[PDB]
């Protein structure tokens, strides 16, 4: 399996899923998504393994296909057998307006992302950096950026663009992080790429503290299997292990569980114990997960929902391992400056945020939830809201929170949190 | 007869231009090849003898005595040299 | 690209350098010139009082403001090389007030067209760069015919200065000397020299501007083409008297 | 929230100008594609005192609240439903000229 | 085809040069004037010389044609040659 | 205010450090701060404050973790022209040089008040000048000296008219 | 150069003095500084070996992957030395439609073959496009002249018409270009770019939606008998 998260983030109309498509060979659909055309709606996977090319540095012309690159076990770039470093996996955030919310959800589940600009439009968008200041909520260090079109227009104005580019990074976020020409419609300068990919390092997790997942996908059921032993082919909580072991035949409990309506004023929502029947992760078949990767844990009991993903921001241990269950929420937060997200003229003549106040509809990007919070209390202690959310959260770090707010018919960053719990 | 396309003089008034809506009492609305927005006029021996539509090209002359005044339609390019005089170097 | 706009600007910089005794100003009459320089002295003055270091185009109808610096600042006068040099010396005298418009107005003019001129520069720039990188592959790369209209605009522009304040440095004078150094890299001591001429031919307002913000080379063709052989080796049209 | 948000901002909602002839230089127009909620007679009764017009509120089979004009008006039918949130600017169909 | 062909120094004899020298037409530059100045420069020095490193005949003259070649190097602010150009002509056709 | 005490403290205790190690890379400060702001934000208040770096190691000290100083007082900092629009984008800027290099002489006082001599406010205004920290206007070094500080109220009127001479004796070239 | 020092007014007094000289010493020692500090950080120096490829992923950052980009670029020979001066805004060359007005009702244009072949699309579904917007009927058949009920003064101004069928179908919105070739992928999914490869997918009309009524009755109601 994949031992490290690789994402994607950059506006749309820059390439996304372009660049994933060369390098796993592999695309994305849900139907929905050819209707409206080149949305990409919800998220990305695909896994490609990374296999040291070792007479390749940059050598002149190779076939656009990655296969003579990694993800093979034979090279003919070298002419040589090949050898294992990494592996590694993709997820795909979207760059669209209404979309903010579902890349919130997939953006604590990495361990990396791309950036990707392109040189058919104007200096830094406004969802862009959006984008990057979404990043530093969940204080990612590591972040490549790109310039997915270099060959669709001249060897001139990609220079500009570069040395722009170039000035504004390394004064917002250090390491003076490198960018990088691409092509990913023509697939070629990856070799350059995956060079920068190796020298990216192992992170370190655990691997011996209690379960803890993240699920971000559900549905498997069926169509086929239609005859024989009728139906379907249960279902899974499909997604990422940050500790511990998932091993088969373990029992496991839903957290957030089964939601249950008021039942005057007051809800309550009762946890799901179920079982791991397989994990599952690219087309072959684990017996142990090791944290990192999407591994899709076979669960089990009943129907009804879960068709598309209803497990969202949803978490799962182990039996006797517990997250605590809150409802309400102390959120200590501080506010941006600027209203990102904003499209007037230009990115820099943005708008300036408003305060948080009293009887406002919010949102709270806890991690990977998406719970509706209406502002109760603004008072308790100075710059400290008490946030009553409808739909429960879990706690299993003090949590970091993205503030979002409506503007206009959509979402737009305008602050980060803490928990206090 | 005679030639059926003339060139604009820039000096003595004169530029081409391209009608965008008609106005009523002979008057129409016309703009500028390089300049902002203009209303035009027309000239008396072409009160019907001649039609100047909409989104045809045409050659203004300008006032001599005052500037910024309005301006006039003194003759009409007929759309086969409309094509021909874009061609080759001249107008956009 | 391209490049239909750029001639059309033209068109419209001929026009308005006309206008300007077309009609706007007449306000005073001259009257015979009583010095090239009181011009430059008293917008010195005028945009010293009421600074962003900009002035002129914006709020338009600063007209007014010279009251201001008229009765109050009244003298015995202040900027007081005008009244020596006229006899009788006028001071509050509406004429005065004139003439202190007419210099406002008459430079309004220099710099509104002197923009125009810093757009044409880059449009002029940026094909020629287009043109060079094509023939990179020749790796000798000509030629010396498309790009003697840029150097010789960026002169013409130039030398519209000894009347004029600084304008802004930010824009302008970098794009005039960055098609001078960055797309034509030359040898040094005439890039030296030339920084320093210009410094002074802005002053007045502003010496300084250092313009040594990405010089850059995917370009150097040029040493066989030097630096006045390209001038005395390579001209045809080539500055008269006026 | 969200989830309504999108299946609204980014669903449905498709918002159809037409224009065709009469003869030799009379015209018609139509709209369609808006939402049922509105009062058709307002809008309707707008366009008309705006210009000499000829409105109607027409229910028809599966495809019901379409209204049309009389004379070509085509760029009016679509600047007035731009500032105005009834056109996501990305539903604007013309079918003119 | 072509062709139209140019011309230049011509005939001008070498006792035409000596009396007249130089007579008009002059000059049309581009390259022109600079060419012969090259040849000038390289020809002088090139001769080694085997003897006239005295008298000061040589000295003299070598210093005046050193002498006349900053108005080519040292001429122009920006891109400018105003009518400073036909001094550095005229130089160049005495010294001739 | 927040009941929350204490990161504000590990803000300038991580610029004391992170200098201490290597001199040579200050580049993460400038997220640092993104975080954390929770008592009244500004560059120069928080980057020239630390901890024994900013009191007794000072006066060296400014010279001797200079570049991130010149990459905060001097300017927010950016390379933008047009030929396009860009008056706007002019005030725009200037207002936050303007707000900028003004109240970092509010913290230059602040800091010659747990190191009281009148003549000391002197030496540091000097030793910004002479590197790239500053090397704007000595108007803003002598008439913003006095007197900026009401954080720390009560040195005011013996400090004010030794804010000194030199400085505006060297300014107008006498 | 510089000094520094517990400054005390006479020692003040020699820093203005020795500024006063010349502002050459502290000009030029920040000119100084710079140069060796960004040395130091594009080539690199800094601890810890991630960091230290860091500084040496900025290395090979400088104009090193776009140099290699040259020569790839140039080697294709499909992004230089062709028709892409004018072909690159999509200047390209497009048969000028002509037309004939016959009957002053109809409008016959002849051009209609030669004009479909150009954009490489076939004859019925490009004469589907044209005569549903304009909601007329006519036919094609013929000498592969066209024929539409549609009737408008003589003009060039057809042209609007082509120009939203040529921006919808053939024309990708990665390049502009067309040397486009339709394609059959799932249902309802079609189109290809091939100039750099850079699929696009696009849906084709089936209106059906609200055309009106008319205009004359009576001969309606009598064929529909
Ligand atoms: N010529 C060229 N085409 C490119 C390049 N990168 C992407 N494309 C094209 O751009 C299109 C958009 O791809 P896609 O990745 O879906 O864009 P996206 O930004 O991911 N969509 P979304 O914003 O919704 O995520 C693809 O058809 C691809 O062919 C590039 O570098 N060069
Ligand atoms: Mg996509
Ligand atoms: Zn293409």
């Amino acid at each position: 399996q994949a031992t490290v998260n690789i994402g994607t983030i950059g506006h749309v109309a820059h390439g996304k899923s372009t660049v994933v498509k060369a390098l796993s060979g592999v695309k994305t659909q849900k139907y929905h998504r050819e209707a409206v055309m080149n949305i990409t709606i919800h998220l990305g996977y695909a896994n490609a393994k990374v296999f040291k090319c070792d007479k390749c540095e940059l050598p002149a012309a190779f076939h656009a296909f990655p296969s003579s690159q990694p993800d093979k076990t034979d090279c003919p770039t070298c002419g040589s057998p090949l050898t294992l470093k990494r592996h590694f996996s993709f997820v795909d955030c979207p760059g669209h307006d209404v979309l903010m919310a579902t890349m919130l959800n997939g953006a604590a589940i990495m361990d990396a992302a791309l950036l990707l600009i392109a040189a058919n439009e104007p200096f830094p968008q406004p969802q862009t950096l959006e984008h990057l200041k979404a990043v530093e909520i969940m204080r990612l260090a590591n972040l490549v950026i790109l310039q997915n079109k270099i060959d669709l227009v001249g060897e001139v104005h990609a220079q500009d663009q570069y040395h722009k580019i170039r000035n504004y990074i390394d004064s917002t976020i250090g390491s003076n992080i490198p960018i990088i020409p691409i092509s990913a419609q023509l697939k070629r300068n990856i070799d350059y790429l995956l060079e920068y990919l190796c020298h990216i390092p192992l992170p370190t997790r655990q691997l011996n503290c209690p379960a803890h997942m993240t699920v971000v996908r559900s549905f498997d059921i069926n169509k086929p299997g239609e005859v024989d032993i009728e139906n379907l082919r249960g279902g899974v909580a499909g997604g990422t292990v940050t500790r511990g072991i998932i091993r088969v035949n373990q029992v496991l409990e839903i957290r957030p569980g089964q939601v249950h309506a008021q039942t005057g004023g007051t809800f309550s929502c009762t946890p799901l114990r179920t079982r791991a029947l397989t994990l599952k992760a690219e087309d072959n078949s684990l017996q142990y997960a090791v944290p990192g990767g999407l591994i899709a844990v076979g669960t089990t009991l009943d129907p009804t929902l879960t068709r598309q993903d209803k497990m969202v921001g949803h978490m799962i241990a182990d039996e006797g391992s517990l997250p605590e269950v809150y409802a309400e929420i102390e959120v200590q937060y501080f506010l941006f400056e600027e209203m990102v997200g904003r499209s007037k003229q230009r990115d820099r003549n943005a708008k300036r945020v408003q305060k948080l106040n009293l009887q406002e509809t919010l949102q709270i990007n806890v991690g990977t939830l998406t719970a509706g919070a209406t502002v109760v209390n603004i008072t308790k202690n100075p710059d400290i809201a008490k946030l009553t959310l409808v739909t429960p959260v879990c706690c299993t770090l003090d949590e970091h929170i993205a503030i979002s707010r409506l503007v206009e018919k959509n979402f737009r960053l305008i602050g980060w949190g803490i928990i206090r719990r | 007869q005679k030639r059926d396309i003339v060139y604009a003089d820039p000096q003595e008034g004169e530029e081409y231009a391209q009608v965008k809506k008609a106005l009523g009492n002979l008057r129409l609305e016309l703009q500028l090849a390089d300049g902002s927005k203009a209303i035009g006029s027309i000239r008396g021996a072409m009160v019907r003898k001649v039609w100047i539509g909409q989104g045809d090209v045409v050659l203004v002359s300008k006032r001599s005595f005052n500037k910024n005044d309005i301006v006039d339609v003194i003759h009409r390019y007929n759309p086969a040299e409309v094509r021909a005089l874009v061609k080759d170097e001249v107008i956009p | 690209l391209g490049g239909s706009t750029n001639t059309a600007v033209p068109l419209k910089l001929e026009m308005w350098r006309l206008l300007v005794a077309a009609s706007q100003l007449r306000e005073v009459e001259f009257a015979f010139a009583m010095e090239d320089p009181a011009l430059k002295d008293s917008k010195g003055a005028s945009k010293k009082k009421d600074s962003k270091s900009e002035y002129k185009m914006l709020y338009g109808f600063h007209v007014i403001n010279q009251f201001v610096e008229r009765e109050a600042v009244k003298g015995n006068h202040w900027g007081q090389l005008d009244p020596l040099r006229k006899a009788k010396p006028d001071m509050t005298i509406v004429e005065a007030r004139s003439y202190l418009r007419w210099v406002y107005l008459s430079f309004v003019e220099m710099h509104i067209q002197l923009k125009l001129k810093c757009r044409v520069v880059k449009l002029q720039l940026e094909n020629w760069r287009a043109e060079r990188e094509r023939a990179r592959l020749a790796q000798e790369s000509p030629k010396i015919a498309l790009g003697i209209p840029l150097f010789l605009y960026c002169h013409h522009h130039v030398l519209a200065v000894i009347r004029d304040e600084g304008p802004r440095m930010s824009s302008e004078d970098i794009d005039t000397v960055r098609s001078a150094l960055k797309h034509f890299d030359l040898p040094d001591s005439y890039y030296n020299k030339l920084d320093q001429c210009i410094a002074r031919w802005q002053n007045m307002t502003l010496g300084t501007l250092l313009p040594s913000l990405l010089p850059q080379d995917k370009q150097l063709f040029e040493t066989p083409e030097m630096l006045q052989l390209i001038h005395m080796g390579h001209l045809l049209e080539r500055p008269f008297v006026r | 929230q969200q989830k309504r948000s999108v299946q609204d901002a980014l669903e449905a909602q498709k918002v159809h100008i037409r224009v065709q002839q009469r003869k030799g230089k009379k015209f018609v127009t139509s709209v369609q594609g808006l939402n049922q909620a509105l009062n058709f007679r307002r809008i309707s009764r707008e366009f008309q005192r705006r210009w000499g017009c000829n409105g109607t509120v027409i229910v028809t089979p599966d495809a019901g609240t379409v209204i049309q004009l009389q004379g070509n008006w085509s760029e009016e039918i679509k600047k007035f439903l731009l500032d105005e949130n009834m056109a996501t600017e990305q539903n604007l169909e013309i079918h003119s000229l | 085809n072509c062709y139209i062909r140019d011309l230049h120094p011509l005939s001008i004899l070498t006792a035409d040069q000596l009396q007249r020298g130089f007579p008009p037409d002059i000059s049309l530059v581009p390259s022109e004037v600079v060419s012969l100045f090259e040849k000038m420069h390289s020809k002088f020095n090139e001769v080694v010389w085997p003897n006239y490193s005295s008298l000061q005949l040589a000295k003299t003259l070598r210093a005046q044609l050193m002498l006349i070649e900053p108005s080519k190097y040292f001429e122009a602010e920006t891109y400018i040659t105003q009518e400073r150009a036909r001094q550095y002509e005229a130089e160049v056709k005495n010294a001739f | 205010e927040d009941t929350r005490e204490p990161p504000q403290k590990i803000l300038a205790r991580c610029m004391q450090q992170y200098p201490d190690e290597s001199e040579e890379v200050m580049r993460r400060c400038i997220e640092l701060m993104t975080t954390y702001n929770l008592k009244e934000k500004m560059g120069p208040l928080l980057v020239l404050d630390g901890i024994e770096l900013a009191e007794k190691e000072f006066m060296a000290g400014l010279r001797r973790h200079s570049r991130l100083l010149k990459r905060f007082c001097r300017v927010t900092g950016t390379a933008l022209l047009d030929a396009a629009t860009d008056e706007a984008t002019k005030s725009d800027l200037l207002r936050r040089e303007k707000r900028l290099q003004s109240a970092t002489i509010e913290e230059s006082a602040r800091i010659c008040a747990r190191r009281f001599e009148p003549e000391q406010m002197v030496v540091i205004l000097f030793v910004l000048f002479i590197e790239g920290v500053l090397k704007s206007a000595t108007i803003e070094e002598w008439c913003g000296d006095e007197k900026p500080i009401s954080k720390v109220d009560p040195a005011v009127d013996k400090k004010m008219k030794q804010a000194a001479a030199p400085l505006v004796e060297w300014l107008v070239g006498s | 150069s510089n000094d520094l020092y517990a400054l005390l007014k006479r020692i003040t007094r020699q820093e203005v003095e020795r500024r006063m000289i010349e502002h050459e010493q502290l000009r030029q020692k920040q000119q100084r500084v710079p140069q060796v500090e960004r040395f130091l950080d594009a080539t690199s120096k800094t601890g810890s070996s991630g960091s230290s490829g860091g500084g040496g992923n900025k290395a090979t950052e400088e104009g090193c992957g776009y140099n290699y980009s040259v020569m790839l670029r140039r080697l294709f020979f499909a992004l230089n030395r062709n028709k892409e001066s004018s072909a690159m805004t999509e200047r390209n060359r497009l048969p000028e439609p002509k037309l004939e007005k016959i009957g002053k009702k109809k409008v016959i244009i002849t051009n209609f073959g030669r004009i479909c072949q150009a954009f490489n699309r076939p004859i019925q579904d490009v004469k589907d496009y044209i005569e549903k917007e304009l909601s007329v009927g006519g036919n094609l058949d013929s000498n592969d002249a066209l024929i539409l009920k549609y009737e408008i003064q003589k003009s060039t101004a057809f042209d609007n018409i082509l120009y939203k069928y040529l921006d919808e179908f053939v024309k990708c919105n990665s390049c502009h270009k067309i040397d486009t070739t339709l394609t059959k992928e799932g249902r309802r999914m079609e189109l290809r770019c091939n100039w750099c490869t850079a699929t696009r997918t696009v849906q084709a009309v089936g209106s059906a939606t609200y055309s009106a009524q008319v205009g004359k009755r009576s001969k309606a109601r009598l064929q529909a008998m």
